[PDB]
Parts: C-alpha cells; structure tokens; sequence
C-alpha cells in the first residue's frame, strides 16, 4: 500500500517557544554616550561662538570707524 | 514764529567720497586709525552742537 505516512524515525524539531534574544546595551552605556555628545556638542559650541563674538565686535568697529563719513 | 535758517546750495557743493560701500568697509580700519582727527572733531562739534548747520566745515 502507500499512504501519507511520516518515516520511521519521525520528522526534525518544530519550535514553540517565544524567542526574544535581548539585543543592546546596558542603560549606564547609552546615558554616558549621551552625555559625552553632550559635552563634546557644548565644547565645540563655546569655541565657536567665542570666535564669532570676536568677529561681531571687528565687524562693529568697522562701521564705527566708517561713522563720521556717512 | 521764526523763519527757518538753511545755507545755500554753494555752501554744501564738495567734491563727494564717490565708492562703494564695500570699497569703504575694506578699507575701514585704515581710514579710522590714519584720518582719525579730523573725524572725531567733527563727530565733537555734532555732540555739541545738536545743529548740523553749524558743523559744515
């Protein structure tokens, strides 16, 4: 005869459990990152607007030697 | 009341700055430091005086 049949020593494995596999980093991790971007984004700011501060008041010294004329 | 005083159109005829503005702005450091005299007694005379009549020369 010949049926559907399984064979002789059964089928593979057939999973049935839930399978989370907790992928990333500790909370110490991700809260030290931020704050170095943190303070690498306030460094990075406080040099550039004290440059920027300096060519504000050249820029403003410009138009005050250019006053009287006009 | 009294009749406004104005100079005449000779007294204001001089012979301009005629350059642009750019022209002034990169040579304005040089021009405060060198012409700075005359400039500042006539910016004094403009303080003092609340006139501009009175400080055309």
């Amino acid at each position: 005869v010949k049926q559907d049949m399984p064979p002789v020593g059964g089928y593979g494995p057939i999973d049935y459990k839930r399978n989370l596999p907790r992928r990333g980093l500790s909370g110490y991790s991700m809260f030290a990152v931020g704050i170095g971007a943190l303070l690498f984004g306030y460094w990075s700011m406080m040099r550039w607007n004290r440059e920027r501060r300096r060519l504000q008041i050249e820029d403003f010294e410009a138009r005050i030697a250019l006053m009287p004329l006009l | 009341p009294g009749i406004v005083e104005l100079p005449s159109l000779e007294d204001l005829k001089v012979q301009e700055v005629k350059v642009s503005s750019s022209v002034l702005k990169a040579a304005a450091h040089h021009y405060g430091a060198q012409c700075d005299k005359p400039n500042k007694e006539f910016m004094l005379c403009r303080w003092e005086e609340k006139d501009p009549r009175r400080c055309l020369e």
